[PDB]
RNA sequence: AGAGAGGGAACCCACU
């Protein structure tokens, strides 16, 4: 985490730019020093100083602002904050230190080390389990109208926004669907920002595969088992009216989490859930549609299996399934939060500061509270 | 223009006829942008003095006063855009009256408060 | 009427005054540990 | 608010009007003695 | 006609708002992005937002775009409703002041003398101080010995005395302050202030009678109240209906023998029982004394509640006796007879004769 | 918490030599919070960036490069969840992968590789948070881990042969939950790579030990196959409850209650894996002559007679520390903490207790007896309206905790974040079993 | 011989 994470987190943060002569401000060299105290003069405060005067044994956080105004000024070991250091660590004092050594810092070498001292008081992060990640799973909703749902919680690795799981549901209904004309089972996906049950026939025609033949080349890779095709069908066929990209990305606009205005200024929001919304783990950029076409149409052919019963359903409980959230993922999830803040609280002060028409004191900018 | 705006917060009083609002540089500089013609302010500051109120309440900045209803309540529909008064209270002495009516312009009181 | 104290890591004894702030004169170290009372302590054996 | 303070299991009603806090009561561990009667408990002095 | 939206805006700070949107509208009227709205309302006592007039929503969006004050409005906004316009620009309105600012705040200043220039006027005040003895308070006299004493920023001048931030002060502070600084209008000091320098009350459930009109000699019960023209509900005597009468009209009778209280005046505060009933002279007597205490029969009031009117203890002891001998010990509690012992060695704290102990 | 349910909280299958199938929380926390098993190790992960390369470099299409045609006779292959393409050939692709982590030359040993046979399927894990186990590699019905590797491997600190020499050897090598779905484990080898009526005769990995199954609280139990598991779960609850020298710097921290022992014992009856948590140098209780007896009646319902003449020799008398910390606060002048002996005649709200047990600075000097509402700090905090008479500063003091008596210990005085002068006082009480 | 106590809320680990 400390190694290489946190210089990820700062990295993927995008350089911030203020529009008046614009100037925008980015980080990219962190530095990570030792735990040090202080008012005071720098001394290396040692593990158990820290435990006995409720100290925390937390190391300062340098790192280099580079901002273009363009008239550009870089400014290194800018000190951005504490973070906290569990001991026995790779930046803790006591690291490959000598049994002797450790017995001269009143630290006895039976202390595993892998905790915090947070004012005085030792703190261990749990590993929290969860879903494993951009892993298409097969379940049953027994008692809801779905008889097959999957699921895929994608969330791209060094993403500071979290997971967006989209559902691909069938519609279970058996026999007719309530109705004198709808016979089949059709298939419906749950995207992310989206609170309509959206068809995946207008998913594929929304990401620039009008044709039928071609959509169902990207489901189902064999053509000579009719009855996948068979099954397949009735979803197929719901959504014969709607044949143009455009007519697919209005119907995908269409009950959005945040409703579109006209045709336009919701077309380019359809085109941002499809582009930014589902599936990051397959690739956020213009040329990444037929990679998700390629991804959809596996979770939904795994969906037409489950369906089939030639794949069986995947349990929950295995942990092949599952992922351990150790202090690292976990301090990464939180340092993404409070970079973002820190961020936030940078851009409100060169907000405040540009319309004086003065220029932004940067170390008032970068307040170390918020990030400690 | 942007000499009709006030220029800070400080000293800011209304005209007692139009009840625009300027500081007391912009008056003593520039007297009245609508009416200094009837008035002759600039150049003078107790004529700024006698013609102009300390007490007002509420601000309007009117930008489009042919299409503005509050012109239409306020009566300065005719006038030219920028920064005028809601209420004002002060009165013109009655020879500055007197000569304003010998050209042609009656004097409409600005204080359309509710006294009570 | 000065407390005498133990100065942490220097292992050596300084006076202390009330309203002094906690220094070491040896190397100024912030951890003070109390000299054992000179009362009788007395311990049944059991 | 009031509410809250009166509809739970810590509120008036239950946590203060049917099941209170009372005064001469002892909680201490139990340890088995077999010569004294079935209506008899031992209790500590310091209890007592 | 347009219409005028909702905007909210920081606190104390519309006006400069304002200004700064009628600088933008003459920075773009000769742009291509200009202004559609058509005017911009911030009211002097309106704290937190203004108005924006225009045809359309969007025109309001767009024109307060880049305006940072007005951020916390920028997403939605509310029209005010049509029959409600014309409250928006609706305006309602040796003397003694109240300070506006500074720790004098709200204090009784009396106008000693108004300088004629119409910038400030002389105060007499009380001084809020601690004669720079605490700061490194409610109102007392000026104590120039104390001030003399503790020293700091103060000068002599026999009764006359500078002080503390030029603070000006004579046997009483008489300093300078502005007029728009201080408020010259609605103050009415009291009693008390003028020595530091008609009326209704009727309550339900006082009797009254009528002294003129054709209801005149109607004795009923009050049962409401109002400010000055009441138009009262009083429950007569042998009838059902409530009639009206005002303020003006009646008058505070009570029949001989009941609770009285005094509401105002000298006599305030007692109580007792009224005797006989005179054109207005009304002689009670009180529940503590039996003084004639003759009334107005408006300062009557009918209230039926009644009248207020050892040496061992921590020392440490040696056990020199019994099975305890030899162990040293702490006393917490001692008597006459017999001592507890905190022992040092045991967990416990036993009791002994005094006649075994021995002190260190 | 509180859910009817029990799927989350069962013992699953893929819970084998992961997680211990003992240790849990007994309470309304059963199954939910675990304990992780011995050699279970969680990958940290690494980038895939290298995994994709190699891929590349092989005869592996990309999506982007493909007929939707020849999709159905190949195997789909995954990293990360991301699929990145087809391969014709998914033997002497798993082969090679393998090939090249049983080496260490582009993979990490972390990463995983998962053949899905029956569906076409080929996917590498490179995620962080996967839990994984060293296993040993079966090449024949032989064993990689030969002669040689423990001669290596017994003279360590010599040839500095670690473990890690061990694993860039191909020997051993990490096998993950999605992994252990195909793969033949044997379980022991003098058992199941000699030839008999023969079960698989195809094993791939075999366990390295099955007592590594377990945790760290369910190591310490001696013979724990002979148990029931229900007495197994208590034992690990009770493990982290036992008395004992918790760490070796005890004299220095200044912890809230410290439980230590005065003659803790290894156990006569041990386990191969308590010479790596370590429990014969940091034991916690006394090997002692138990007799399995009826008797007078006080051993009757869970319950045990003990011998009081041993326990007089220090038998299980133990020392129970406790600390106690304080500070005074410099605010706004109008209330101002400050460490000193408090005056009945000066201070104001003094409760009746001993106050010339404390020094001349409002603290006790350590080797002082004190008992139940005994002072330890005396601290004082100031009164506004000591001016707004003749009463001044009330008492804010921290008695000793009630019901409770002992020796303080040791006394520290220091200053604390905010530069206030603070102390902490711990006090001693023996506790002889009664 | 000068005699009473207060915090309060929140969240973790166990105990039967
Ligand atoms: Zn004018
Ligand atoms: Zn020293």
């Amino acid at each position: 985490f400390i190694q290489m994470s946190v210089q990820r987190i700062v990295e993927d943060a995008p350089p911030i730019d203020l529009q008046p002569p614009r100037y925008l401000l980015k980080f990219e060299q962190i530095y990570l020093s030792k735990p040090t105290h202080w008012d005071g003069a720098p001394s290396p405060m040692m593990p158990n100083e820290a435990r006995l005067r409720n100290l925390t044994y937390s190391a300062p956080l340098y790192v280099d602002i580079t901002k273009t105004v363009q008239l550009q000024t870089q400014h290194q070991k800018t000190f951005i904050g504490k973070i906290p250091i569990m001991l026995r660590s790779t930046y803790c004092l006591l690291n490959g230190l000598t049994d002797r050594d450790l017995c001269e810092l009143n630290e006895c070498p039976l202390d595993p080390g892998g905790y915090f001292i947070i004012n005085g008081s030792e703190k261990v992060l749990i590993a929290q389990e969860k879903m494993a990640t951009n892993t298409v799973y097969v379940f049953a909703k027994k008692d809801s109208k779905y008889a097959y749902t999957g699921e895929c919680r994608s969330c791209l690795e060094n993403s500071s926004r979290p997971t967006s799981t989209i559902w691909v549901s069938m519609l279970a209904r058996g026999g007719q669907g309530a109705k004198k004309s709808a016979i089949g089972q059709r298939i419906v996906a749950t995207l992310p920002y989206i609170k309509q049950e959206v068809p995946i026939i207008i998913v594929f025609r929304a990401l620039g595969f009008v044709s039928d033949r071609d959509i169902l080349e990207h489901i189902i890779y064999d053509f000579e088992d009719p009855e996948m095709m068979e099954m397949v069908k009735p979803s197929l066929d719901e959504a014969f009216v709607i044949q143009e990209q455009n007519v697919a990305l209005n119907f995908i606009g269409s009950r959005g989490a945040k409703p579109g205005v006209t045709k336009e200024k919701r077309i380019k929001y359809a085109k941002e859930v499809l582009q930014k919304e589902m599936l990051p783990h397959v690739g956020v950029s213009d040329f990444c549609e037929t990679k998700k076409a390629y991804f959809l149409g596996y979770m939904v052919h795994r969906l037409l299996l489950a369906a089939l019963g030639r794949r069986e359903l995947d349990d929950r409980d295995h942990y092949g399934n599952k992922r351990l959230d150790l202090a690292g993922p976990l301090l990464a999830f939180l340092f993404r939060g409070m970079f973002k803040n820190l961020l936030k609280e940078v851009r409100i002060y060169a907000q405040k500061f540009i319309d004086r028409g003065k220029d932004f004191n940067l170390e008032l900018a970068i307040k170390t509270r918020i990030i400690s | 223009a942007l000499e009709t705006v006030p220029k800070d917060l400080r000293h800011l009083r209304a005209c007692l006829l139009c009840s625009l609002v300027k500081t007391i540089d912009q008056f003593e500089y520039d007297g009245c942008d609508n009416c200094d013609a009837y008035l002759q302010m600039k150049g003078n500051r107790e004529m700024v003095y006698d013609c102009t109120s300390s007490s007002f309440d509420g601000i309007i900045a009117m930008m489009s006063p042919e299409d503005s209803w509050v012109s239409k309540w306020q009566r300065v529909s005719n006038f030219k855009p920028g920064v005028y008064a809601v209420s004002v209270t002060g009165r013109l002495p009655q020879g500055i009256v007197r000569e304003l009516k010998s050209r042609g312009v009656a004097y409409k009181s600005r204080d359309t408060a509710i006294k009570t | 009427q000065p407390m005498i104290y133990i100065c942490g890591e220097c292992h050596t004894e300084n006076e202390i005054k009330s309203r002094d702030p906690i220094r070491c004169r040896e190397c100024g170290y912030r951890i003070m540990y109390k000299k054992r009372t000179k009362r009788l302590v007395v311990f049944d054996a059991r | 608010s009031l509410k809250q303070r009166l509809k739970g299991k810590e509120g008036r009603v239950r946590g203060n009007l049917m099941g209170k806090r009372v005064d001469f009561s002892a909680r201490t561990v139990i340890t088995p003695d077999p010569n004294l009667s079935i209506d008899q408990v031992g209790v500590p002095r310091s209890i007592a | 006609d347009p219409n005028l939206w909702t905007v909210k805006c920081k606190i104390g700070e519309e006006r400069a708002t304002a200004i700064s949107l009628m600088r933008k509208f003459i920075a773009y009227q000769f742009t291509d992005t200009p202004l559609q709205i058509k005017s911009v309302v911030a009211p002097e006592h309106v704290k937190g937002y203004i108005y924006v007039e225009a045809y359309k929503q969007t025109h309001v969006k767009q024109a307060i775009e880049g305006v940072g004050n007005l951020r916390l409005g920028y997403w939605n906004q509310q029209m005010v409703p049509i029959k409600e316009m014309t409250d928006v620009l609706k305006v309602v309105k040796k003397s003694w002041v109240r300070l506006k600012r500074g720790i004098y705040k709200d204090d009784i200043a009396q106008v000693d003398y108004v300088e004629p220039s119409q910038n400030t006027i002389s105060l007499k005040m009380i001084p809020r101080i601690d004669y720079d003895r605490i700061k490194a308070p409610p109102q007392r006299l000026f104590d120039a010995e104390k001030i003399r004493s503790l020293g700091g920023d103060v000068a002599s001048d026999g009764d006359f005395l500078i002080f503390e931030g030029n603070r000006y002060s004579r046997k009483f502070l008489f300093k300078s302050f502005a007029m728009s600084a201080v408020i010259t209008e609605g103050v009415k000091p009291t009693l008390s202030e003028l020595e530091k320098f008609r009326e209704h009350n009727f309550q339900p459930g006082d009797n009254v009678e009528v002294c003129e009109g054709e209801l005149i000699n109607l004795q009923g019960k009050i049962l409401s109240v109002d400010g000055n023209k009441i138009t009262i509900m009083p429950k007569h005597e042998d009838l059902k209906d409530m009639l009206e009468f005002p303020a003006q009209e009646l008058r505070k009778y009570f029949k001989m023998g009941d609770h009285v209280k005094v509401i105002a005046g000298r006599f305030e505060g007692d109580t007792g029982l009224i005797v006989r009933v005179e054109e207005n002279f009304v002689i009670l007597f009180s529940d503590l004394t039996m003084h004639e205490l003759k009334v107005l029969p408006r300062d009557l009031q009918l209230c039926s509640e009644t009248a207020s009117g050892n040496e061992l203890i921590g020392q440490t002891v040696r056990i020199s006796q019994g099975p305890y001998k030899g162990y040293i010990g702490v006393v917490k509690d001692a008597t006459e007879s017999t001592a507890r012992v905190e022992l040092h060695s045991t967990c416990q704290t036993i009791s002994v004769d005094r006649q075994r102990l021995t002190t260190v | 918490r509180d859910g009817k349910l029990a799927k989350p909280r069962q013992l699953h299958n893929t819970l084998w030599g992961m997680v211990c199938p003992a240790e849990t929380p007994e309470g309304h926390a059963v199954g939910l919070v675990k304990n992780l098993a011995l050699m279970a190790y969680i990958s940290v992960g690494s980038q895939p960036s290298p995994i994709l390369e190699f891929l590349e470099e092989w005869s592996m299409e990309n999506l982007e490069e493909i007929s939707p045609a020849a999709i159905a006779d190949a195997t789909k292959i995954f990293v990360n969840g991301c699929w990145v393409g087809i391969h014709k050939d998914p033997e002497q692709l798993m082969n090679t992968l393998r090939k090249l982590r049983r080496q260490m030359d582009i993979i990490v040993s972390e990463v995983s590789m998962i053949r899905d046979i029956r569906e076409r399927e080929i996917r590498i894990y490179t995620d962080a948070g996967r839990i994984c186990r060293p296993l040993l590699i079966v090449e024949k019905q032989k064993l990689l881990l030969k002669k040689r590797h423990i001669d290596q491997l017994k003279e360590r600190e010599y040839n500095n042969y670690s473990w890690q020499d061990l694993v860039a050897s191909g020997v051993v090598e990490y096998i993950d939950t999605l992994e252990e779905e195909t793969v033949m484990l044997a379980m022991t080898p003098d058992d199941l790579q000699e030839k008999e009526v023969a079960y698989c005769s195809t094993y791939t990995h075999c366990e390295i030990h099955p007592s590594m199954i377990l945790g760290v609280c369910a190591s310490i139990i001696p013979f724990p196959d002979h148990n029931q598991s229900p007495r197994n779960t208590y034992q690990s609850a009770m493990g982290k409850q036992a008395m004992g020298v918790y760490i070796t710097n005890f004299h220095v921290r200044m912890d809230t209650l410290a439980h230590v022992l005065y003659y803790p014992q290894k156990p006569l009856v041990t386990t191969r894996s308590m010479e790596y948590l370590r429990f014969r140098e940091l034991p916690a209780g006394i090997n002692s002559i138990v007799a399995i007896a009826s008797y007078t009646g006080y051993n009757q319902e869970d319950s045990v007679i003990m011998n009081r003449s041993a326990v007089d020799r220090g038998f299980f008398r133990s020392v129970f520390y406790r600390s106690y910390k304080e500070q005074e606060s410099k605010k706004g002048f109008d209330q101002e903490e400050v460490f000193e002996k408090p005056t009945r005649e000066t201070c104001q709200g003094m409760r009746h207790a001993i106050y010339d047990k404390l020094d001349d600075d409002g603290l006790i000097a350590p080797g002082v007896r004190v008992s139940g509402d005994d002072v330890i700090i005396g601290k004082t905090v100031t009164l506004p309206e000591n001016e707004d008479r003749r009463y001044t500063k009330r008492d804010c003091s921290t008695f000793l905790r009630t019901s409770e008596t002992g020796i303080v210990d040791q006394v520290m005085v220091t200053l604390n974040q905010e530069g206030y002068k603070f102390c902490k006082i711990r006090v001693r009480s023996v506790r002889i079993p009664q």
